């Protein structure tokens, strides 16, 4: 090929190179399961339950 | 007005959780492997967001007929900020990274080219019938759901 | 000498420790767990490529080792080599015996 | 401390082998193989005759001897490629068509 | 006797090297999942053991108890007869690297060369695992790996010719006295950039990489540790032949030729997890048509420079 | 309690063999090799968690293998369809043992909201099933503690050591079932936060 654009190439994976070894300095995103407990918000959709009303009998 | 605006809310931001994965497994598929981890962190910060919203990930099932399930938390306005934000210092990178290598672009350029006839006689509409030229998008040709107000 | 043949038990030791450690452990994954189309010529041009630049190779092998005595007369010789080398290399690419694709 | 007369009857048992090798077999591959070992043991026996008195002569004639023997593949092969292209077959027996 | 005092401290010496190496290959493949984890932003394996090091032995537990399958309607012999190679041409191909004064295997003689048989004869691994596998695909895939290999093997010793020239021997003691003022990075910068992307190749590594979809239990496990045997073959190679080897000003010289080794071995992580993969015809076209001229003008102006001091 | 495959039985666990049998225990469920098999949502959800921002690679389950030999666990993440129920079939036959399977979705579980012509209901209608999870889809740290769940599977069981010396028959034991488990403090919740806030 032509010799601009394989010199263009190599300067190119040099950038790729370093963005990575920036990378490796950079902080986790890692949320650490299940030593770390998952934060969810109050209106997430998981295990299904049958609630009481504020006496104590069965709301349903 | 506030149904249309909380819709196009959760589509846009649906369609960003869509391309930052197509664009990572694109650029898996050709061969960098850190963009896919990159890009589903930020789908995480997404999820967050839409879990925040709706209460669901992937299915949030939150429309309705005539509107929306529940209404829009106290401080969903904070995550947004925070995911915009996020965003585009992490998408700048990822086009640095892996979109700008000449690997990627001698693996993906002139691949499997087609023209608007092709487009068009094939009934290919998107992003494959909008790099032929075509400008035939459905948000501004035949509008829906509040999107003239953007 | 005592270091050359000490050097050279050295090497059949490592020869022979690193083949018995191998079908060593060959023969411990084999031992333990309870049981239960038409190519293309391109291959053999680029193999036979290989093997004609690798004679070539082997020349210019022989010919590195001794730049220093053989002289400038040396660098003639294998100046006049590598251009006829080079020459054939161009030959193979341009007429497109090089290229993979058609 | 070797004989050279050892070292000359180990190839020309490996050249005699070859040719056993180049005339039962009808399978040109096997033929090829022959060839290849019969040079090679020549090529032994010139390293052999060499290494005797002292000289790199032998050496050089080996490397003649292995450019020749990978060359002669090339072609060797390039034919029988041809030969299995056109007939389908490896038959030495079946290229046979002009005689008398 | 001294004599077989000095004999058994030379095999003592040489056994040494060989579970050091070894061990550092395995280790060194634990240090892959590591430092992937670390170049991706996150931790990797980190959990079975004080920081994630008793991971390798768990899973080498598990690739020694899998339940071994060799194919119906395979050959056996040449099946397992692959996984050998892939490790043992590696493993003797690092045989010959001098890792300190006084430390070294064998002063052989060939040196460099004795590297050239064992990357030669290394390829019939990847034949003999296409072919042996009784399956098309993996044939294909074969044939298409070993040619990638023999297009970059065929310019590896005439990378490695210019350092053979400057040395003006083939033994690698006299290579690595040779950079005693000036190492062979500088010089031989050509040639150090076109051996590396040959020993990338050959090492079947990244982005150089299906022949593999049919080994399992340990033949895959002789396959992979033979592979990252290889990576470090070529690291403390490249450190011998081009950045001094051992020789260095301050540290003991085992500790300088084990840090060279190591940046090398982080450059091998870095570089797969950096660069994309380029197509098969490309890859074919860079290997023939840049680096095999590349390599001829380097020895020859190699050549040229080293009778022109000498006038 | 145990149970056989070649019935229920009782614990047959000598000391020193029991020793080497929970290193292999130890070995095989601290090294879990999943497949890489794309059904459906629930795997885009896999993948999910094997990236960085949930890194299931800490537990040594990052290897995700192409074929079948290789790997060790099948996770069936998706829909049985009934073109696809020959392919699940065979990729399932061209494992080897030890090989333990998990059905993320309803979809695997039971066909979930697809009862329809061209959906099987259910992976366990004809291969065996370790762990099943539960979600529409499961969210990536579900998918980790059914992970943790069959690691704690694997820890008990008691697989043949060799194929020549011992007895050679699969010991699953019968764990305690999550629900009755976590049935003490399920129960006990009494507050949660309202859904108008974040
Ligand atoms: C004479 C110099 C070599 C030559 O003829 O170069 C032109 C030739 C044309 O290139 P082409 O065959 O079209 O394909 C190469 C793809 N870039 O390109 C080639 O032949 C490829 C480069 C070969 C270089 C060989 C060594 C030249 C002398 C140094
Ligand atoms: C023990 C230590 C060893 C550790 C590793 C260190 C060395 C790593 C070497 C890796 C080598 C990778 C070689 C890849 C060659 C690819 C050639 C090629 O053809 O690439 C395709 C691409 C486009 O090709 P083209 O034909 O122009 O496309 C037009 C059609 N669309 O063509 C291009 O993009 C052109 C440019 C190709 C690449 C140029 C050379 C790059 C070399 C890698 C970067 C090295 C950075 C420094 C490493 C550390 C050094 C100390
Ligand atoms: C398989 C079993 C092998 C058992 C051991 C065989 C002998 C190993 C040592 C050896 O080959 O020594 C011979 C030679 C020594 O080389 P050197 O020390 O430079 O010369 C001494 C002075 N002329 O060294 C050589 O000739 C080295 C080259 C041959 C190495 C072959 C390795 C296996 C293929
Ligand atoms: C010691 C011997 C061994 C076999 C080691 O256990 C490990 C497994 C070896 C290595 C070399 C580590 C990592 C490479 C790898 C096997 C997978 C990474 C990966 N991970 C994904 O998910 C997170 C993906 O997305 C779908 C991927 O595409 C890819 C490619
Ligand atoms: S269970 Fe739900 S999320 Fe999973 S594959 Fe089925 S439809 Fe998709």
């Amino acid at each position: 090929m032509t010799l601009k654009e394989l010199l263009v190439g190599f300067g190119t994976q040099v950038r790729s190179i370093w963005m990575i070894g920036l990378h490796a300095f950079a902080k986790r995103e890692t949320r650490m399961y299940p030593e770390e407990p998952v934060y969810l918000p109050p209106r997430y959709r998981g295990r299904i339950v049958l609630t009481r009303d504020p006496d104590g009998e069965e709301r349903c | 007005d506030r149904v249309n605006v909380i819709r196009v809310m959760l589509s846009e931001l649906f369609r960003i959780n869509s391309h930052l994965l197509y664009i990572s497994t694109f650029i898996q598929d050709v061969g960098a492997m850190t963009p896919v981890f990159f890009a589903f962190t930020d789908r995480q910060k997404i999820y967050d967001l839409v879990e925040a919203i709706t209460g669901f990930r992937m299915h949030p099932a939150w429309f309705r007929i005539g509107g929306v399930a529940h209404d829009l938390p106290r401080g969903w306005d904070r995550l947004l900020r925070e995911f915009l934000d996020w965003m585009p210092k992490r998408l700048a990178s990822y086009e640095k990274a892996a979109l700008q290598n000449t690997i990627l672009k001698g693996r993906s350029q002139g691949v499997a080219a087609y023209g608007a006839k092709e487009a068009l006689e094939w009934g290919t509409t998107g992003a494959g019938l909008r790099a032929t030229g075509i400008d035939f998008d459905v948000r501004k040709a035949r509008p829906y759901s509040g999107y003239e107000n953007f | 000498s005592t270091e050359v043949i000490a050097h050279h038990w050295a090497f059949a030791i490592f020869l022979i420790v690193a083949i018995g450690l191998c079908c060593l452990m060959l023969v411990g994954g084999w031992f333990l767990g309870g049981r239960a189309l038409r190519l293309s010529a391109k291959f053999y041009l680029v193999a036979m490529f290989f093997v004609i630049f690798d004679v070539e190779a082997l020349y210019l092998f022989a010919w590195s080792t001794s730049i220093r005595e053989s002289g400038w007369v040396g660098f003639v010789e294998a100046a006049i080599f590598i251009f006829v080398l080079l020459a054939g290399l161009v030959y193979l690419v341009r007429i497109g015996a090089l290229d993979w694709t058609p | 401390m070797i004989p050279l007369q050892h070292g000359l009857i180990l190839a020309a048992i490996l050249f005699v082998l070859g040719l056993t090798g180049l005339v039962i077999r009808r399978n040109l591959l096997f033929m090829l193989i022959g060839l290849e070992i019969m040079i090679n043991a020549s090529a032994l026996a010139f390293v052999v005759a060499g290494s005797y008195w002292g000289q790199t002569d032998g050496q050089v004639m080996y490397i003649l001897a292995i450019s020749l023997a990978a060359a002669e593949a090339s072609i060797g092969l390039a034919l029988l490629l041809q030969l299995h292209r056109r007939r389908q077959n490896l038959n030495i027996d079946s290229v046979s068509e002009m005689r008398g | 006797s001294p004599e077989l005092i000095e004999i058994l401290l030379t095999i003592l010496k040489a056994v040494v090297i060989l579970l050091v190496v070894v061990t550092c290959g395995a280790f060194m493949s634990f240090g892959e999942r590591r430092l992937l984890g670390l170049f991706q932003n996150r931790y990797g394996p980190n959990r079975v053991g004080w920081g994630g090091s008793l991971q390798l032995v768990a899973d080498m537990i598990k690739m020694f108890f899998k339940e071994d399958w060799i194919p119906k309607f395979s050959d056996r012999v040449i099946f397992t007869l692959a996984p050998m190679i892939a490790f043992t041409s590696l493993l003797l191909a690092f045989a010959i690297v001098p890792v300190s004064p006084g430390w070294v295997v064998a002063d052989l003689n060939i040196g460099i060369l004795f590297f050239l048989m064992m990357a030669g004869l290394a390829v019939y691994a990847v034949l003999f695992a296409g072919w042996s596998s009784n399956n098309k695909y993996s044939l294909l895939g074969a044939m298409r790996a070993s040619a990638q290999t023999l297009s970059y093997e065929v310019f590896l010793g005439l990378s490695l010719m210019g350092v053979v020239a400057q040395a003006g021997s083939f033994n690698m003691t006299d290579i690595v006295n040779s950079q005693a003022h000036v190492w062979n990075v500088i010089p031989q910068f050509f040639g150090f950039i076109t051996f590396a992307i040959a020993g990338v190749a050959v090492c079947h590594r990244h982005p150089f990489d299906g022949y593999h979809i049919e080994y399992s239990g340990m033949k895959f496990g002789l396959f992979f540790v033979g592979e990252y045997i290889g990576i470090v073959t070529i690291s403390a190679l490249m450190v011998t032949l081009f950045f001094g080897g051992w020789q260095g000003p301050l540290l003991p010289p085992f500790i300088w030729f084990a840090l060279k080794t190591a940046f090398f071995m982080m450059m091998f992580i870095l570089i797969r997890a950096s660069l994309p993969r380029p197509r098969y015809d490309q890859v074919m076209s860079f290997g023939w048509k840049i680096c095999l001229p590349l390599t001829l003008i380097n020895l020859l102006v190699t050549a040229a420079v080293i009778l022109w001091q000498a006038q | 309690d145990y149970t056989l495959t070649r019935e229920i039985v009782t614990d047959p666990l000598n000391v020193f063999m029991g020793k080497l049998n929970d290193m292999v225990n130890w070995g095989r469920k601290n090294s879990i090799w999943p497949y890489n098999f794309g059904l459906s949502c629930c795997y885009v959800e896999m993948v999910t968690s094997f990236t960085a921002v949930h890194d299931v690679a800490r537990f040594g389950a990052e290897v995700l293998r192409a074929s079948p030999r290789q790997a060790d666990l099948m996770v069936v993440a998706g829909t049985c369809f009934t073109k696809m129920a020959p392919v699940i079939q065979r990729l399932y036959d061209q494992m080897l043992e030890p090989k333990w399977v998990i059905s993320m979705g309803a979809c695997a579980n039971s066909g979930g909201m697809y009862d329809i012509y061209s959906v099987v209901q259910g992976v366990d209608k004809f291969i065996p099933v370790d762990v099943y999870i539960p979600g529409c889809p499961p969210r990536p740290e579900a998918y980790m503690q059914a992970l943790m769940l069959l690691q704690e599977s694997i820890g008990k069981e008691r697989r043949p050591l060799s194929w020549v010396v011992g007895d050679q028959g699969v010991y699953r034991a019968n764990m305690q079932s999550e629900r009755e488990r976590k049935r003490g403090e399920r129960i006990a919740v009494t507050n949660l936060r309202t859904p108008d806030e974040i």
